[PDB]
């Protein structure tokens, strides 16, 4: 009936970027205050609708992706970005119409030996489409020589931790993300903001 | 060439990391994104 923001936003524990989660919400009345105020946020861009214009529409479909970047990384979670994150871990398309959001976890991701839990990947061969999810392991081959399946010189894992400590600054500190992406199929609209029809 | 540099990177960007300087390696991971999206 109403929809369930809260479990996204308040989940005990984020996917990894790289394996990034995504919920579909259907089918419920979405206040989207009870958004705007569950933490203080440090990003808050939406991109086609705004929040309060949010209220009034319905859509078929809203899909929430949530993962853990480092806190400099956030900016490129936005349309037309390149760099790490959205090279080889998460993507939006340049005609993106919803909303991102993030906010500091360092209370809750950060370990004090570091929290190697929370992962990302360093080598790929091409970008990322928009919307595309790689959890692949193959070892990655750097140079001339094949790798035949075997980590080694110019041979490399393509995943690494980012092992979050609460002493690091606040651009290495985690930040978790949501990404709102609101869909418009010829269908019945069953996810509607609180002040429709 | 290239790929001697690159392994040298990636062996302290570890190494970084197993002697505490996990930020350091984070910084080093940022420059092998950089050094191999490159010419
Ligand atoms: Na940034």
């Amino acid at each position: 009936n109403l929809c369930p923001f809260h479990e996204v936003f308040n989940a005990t524990t984020f996917a990894s970027v790289y394996a990034w989660n995504r919920k579909r919400i259907s089918n419920c009345v979405a206040d989207y205050s009870v958004i705007y105020n569950f933490a203080p946020f440090s990003a808050f861009k939406c991109y086609g609708v705004s929040p309060t214009k949010l209220n009034d529409l319905c859509f078929t479909n809203v899909y929430a992706d949530s993962f853990v970047i480092r806190g400099n990384e956030v900016s490129q979670i936005a349309p037309g970005q390149t760099g790490n994150i959205a090279d080889y871990n998460y993507k939006l398309p340049d005609d993106f119409t919803g909303c991102v959001i993030a906010w500091n976890s360092n209370k809750l991701d950060s370990k004090p030996s570091g929290n190697y839990n929370y992962l990302y990947r360093l080598f790929r061969k091409s970008k990322l489409k928009p919307f595309e999810r790689d959890i692949s392991t193959e070892i990655y081959q750097a140079g001339n020589k094949p790798c035949n399946g075997v980590a080694g010189p110019n041979c490399y894992s393509p995943l690494r931790s980012y092992g979050f400590r609460p002493t690091y600054g606040v651009g290495h500190q985690p930040y978790r993300v949501v990404v709102l992406s609101f869909e418009l199929l010829h269908a019945p609209a069953t996810v509607c903001g609180s002040n429709s029809e | 060439d290239k790929l001697w540099i690159l392994q040298k990177i990636y062996e302290i960007m570890v190494r970084l990391d197993e002697e505490g300087h996990g930020e350091a390696s984070l910084m080093v991971s940022d420059l092998i994104y950089e050094f191999m999206k490159r010419d």
